């Protein structure tokens, strides 16, 4: 039939969480588990029952009872924050393979970090190509949520603004980016432009000026 | 130490046919395994497409059966996938994987009642669109003497207006990994993508030192080594 | 002094049922006290005959007739099943080995043992019967398999039949168990291209 699992659950840093996968197909086949982080391929963490592949830490354990398979994570760490899919083979028909909807695991209590903002003005090579893009890079923050506001001089500017959703860095902190696309005339006709990054109620602003 | 690697066009026009090939290495396809195909649409879960035995027998996702064909080729140690009449719903990252043998009845040892995919390809992005390919333009993000952060500084490359996804960026051909982060791309209203890549670099030599960002856009067969030099 | 089998039958003890581990087969006995198993369903051939022959023995011994990690290099020997569970964990008989395919092949099997124990050797083995032809291919890969066991005084060729059967202990498959006595100096030869439940441990004994 199908595999059903809760689409989201949270666990405190160092605590234990049990992710459940249910489906009549689990009555005759073992359920495997995968861990997936954004921009990466799934990584198998449980072959079935409680057998882990080589390199998977011991705190990932698998159990089952009836038509319900469970993945338990003891002592959740920051890098455990990811999506977890259960997977098995259907017990009817030609035995097609079925995936659970996935479970998005939030790990609470990670160390807070204020965003580090770097604002690049339009490069001179881009200006000589008759384009002006302001690049606002935001790094090393947690929680992984942020809002960005752009200013021309002191006035708001919403047109031409594109911003990415935060995603994890290699150091488990989050990073994001925002772009303000201007024509060369819009760039040089103002005294300054600002990138305002709000995070957990606090705001970091960086400013660039065409003349400097 | 079997390893898989997908390949194929990153762009397919609507109503066209998606064609991907999975190269198998480190082992033989002639084996007791089910060579499988999996896809994941943007921001959605994993979806199983189908599997094939080295003999050529196939087992497909019922919802994709009348559009899917999975072939095997022992002359090149490869197996492939064809999906016809593609629409926007077929835009996704496609993976090839490896599954173990199984049994339909309760007359086998326990090893034949597992299902998993232990080895995976890195995945290749396929987007269904009528728009045309466009290679990127790469511009330097050179740090100014004000945008430094002590003994360290952030410098990067801006990869503008390309299509379709994805683009990958390394630095000094991979020799430089000091806090490298390649951001997710943004989609402008023009239908073209843009992203940036940043690296952490010592501030001592920012007035003299040059750095190379290696931009790779397989869908257009373009590689760009952009020199980021002092502002 | 009799042989104490506790809660196990002769079949469970002689086959090596995982629930009869702590049982100890002493060097000699005059009779056997019993509590009448085979965790994998099937037919134990000449079972009553065996109980009679094992009724009283001297110089009894359990020995390793075909070592697990040497005798079968080109086959998989780790087969376990929940029908023979031990400590809530799938296992298999302690005196037998479920040989299955390795690397997608089940090469033609041939192994022999010479009785140098200067006593009679009791050898036991099984023949496994899947319930559908697809699983027969998955486990052994040949569709028309055979098992052949031959000695100077024993010769039989087993053909597995593929039939749908009712579940016994949750199992649709079957394993039939067979045995023979090997005289000192005689050789027994096992040949198969599938479906052989191979002897792992055997027994040497003097009857009476």
């Amino acid at each position: 039939s199908e595999l059903t699992q809760d689409p989201a659950v949270s666990v405190a840093l160092g605590q234990t969480v049990r992710i459940t996968c249910q489906g009549d197909s689990l009555r005759s086949y073992y359920a495997s588990w995968y861990q997936q982080k954004p921009g990466q391929a799934p990584v198998l963490v449980i072959y079935g029952k409680n057998n882990r592949p080589s390199g998977i830490p011991d705190r990932f354990s698998g159990s089952s009872s009836g038509n319900t398979a469970s993945l338990t994570i003891t002592g959740a760490q920051a890098e455990d924050e990811a999506d977890y899919y259960c997977n098995s083979r259907d017990s009817s028909g030609n035995h097609p393979v079925v995936f659970g909807g996935g479970t998005k695991l939030t790990v609470l209590g990670q160390p807070k970090g204020a965003p580090s903002v770097t604002l690049f003005p339009p490069s001179s090579e881009e200006l000589q190509a008759n384009k002006a893009t302001l690049v606002c890079l935001i790094s090393d923050f947690y929680p992984g949520a942020v809002t960005v506001a752009w200013k021309a001089d002191s006035s708001p500017v919403k047109a031409g603004v594109e911003t990415t959703t935060p995603s994890k860095q290699s150091n488990n902190k989050y990073a994001a980016s925002s772009y303000l696309s201007l024509t060369p005339e819009q760039w040089k006709s103002h005294r300054s432009y600002s990138c305002q990054v709000t995070h957990e109620g606090s705001t970091v602003e960086k400013t660039v000026a065409p003349t400097e | 130490q079997v390893q898989l690697q997908e390949s194929g066009p990153g762009l397919v026009k609507p109503s066209g046919t998606l064609s991907l090939t999975c190269a198998v290495s480190g082992g033989s396809i002639s084996s007791s395994n089910w060579w499988s195909w999996v896809r994941q649409p943007p921001g959605k879960g994993l979806e199983w497409i189908g599997e094939i035995y080295h003999s050529g027998s196939t087992n497909y996702n019922p919802s994709l059966k009348s559009r899917v064909t999975i072939s095997v080729d022992k002359s090149k140690n490869q197996f492939s996938l064809k999906l016809s009449s593609v629409t926007a719903a077929d835009t996704a990252v496609y993976y090839c994987a490896r599954a173990p043998p199984y049994c339909s009845s309760t007359s086998c040892p326990d090893d034949y009642y597992y299902y998993y995919m232990d080895v995976w390809g890195k995945g290749t992005t396929v987007t269904v669109s009528g728009a045309s390919t466009k290679g990127p333009s790469v511009f330097p993000l050179a740090p100014s003497s004000k945008s430094t952060s002590g003994g360290t500084a952030a410098l990067g490359c801006l990869v503008k207006d390309y299509f379709p996804e994805p683009v990958t960026v390394s630095w000094n051909s991979g020799a430089l990994t000091s806090g490298v982060h390649t951001f997710p791309a943004v989609l402008q209203s023009s239908g073209l993508y843009s992203l940036s890549s940043v690296v952490t670099v010592p501030s001592s030599s920012l007035g003299t030192q040059t750095y190379i960002c290696n931009v790779n856009h397989k869908p257009s067969n373009t590689k760009v080594d952009k020199r980021v030099e002092p502002k | 002094a009799p042989l104490q089998l506790g809660n196990c039958s002769v079949a469970g003890w002689i086959l090596g049922n995982p629930e009869c581990e702590s049982l100890i087969s002493k060097e000699s006995w005059s009779y056997i006290v019993e509590t009448p198993g085979t965790c994998y369903p099937g037919y134990f051939a000449d079972y009553e005959e065996l109980r009679e022959q094992l009724s009283s023995v001297s110089s009894f011994e359990r020995f390793e007739i075909f070592p697990k990690e040497s005798s079968w290099p080109n086959h998989t020997v780790t087969g376990v099943t929940a029908s023979c569970s031990h400590n809530g964990k799938s296992s298999f008989y302690r005196n037998l080995l479920w040989l299955t395919e390795k690397n997608g092949l089940y090469p033609n099997l041939s192994n022999s043992y010479v009785n140098n124990k200067e006593k009679e050797v009791l050898v036991l083995w099984g023949v496994h019967h899947p319930s559908n032809i697809r699983d027969q291919r998955a486990i052994y890969h040949t569709e028309n398999a055979y098992v052949s066991v031959v000695s100077s005084h024993y010769s039989r060729r087993f053909t597995p039949e593929i039939a749908k059967r009712p579940k016994v202990r949750g199992q649709e498959g079957r394993i039939n168990y067979y045995w023979t006595l090997l005289e000192p100096g005689d050789t027994i030869i096992f040949e198969a291209n599938g479906n052989l439940i191979a002897p792992w441990y055997a027994f040497a004994l003097s009857r009476g």
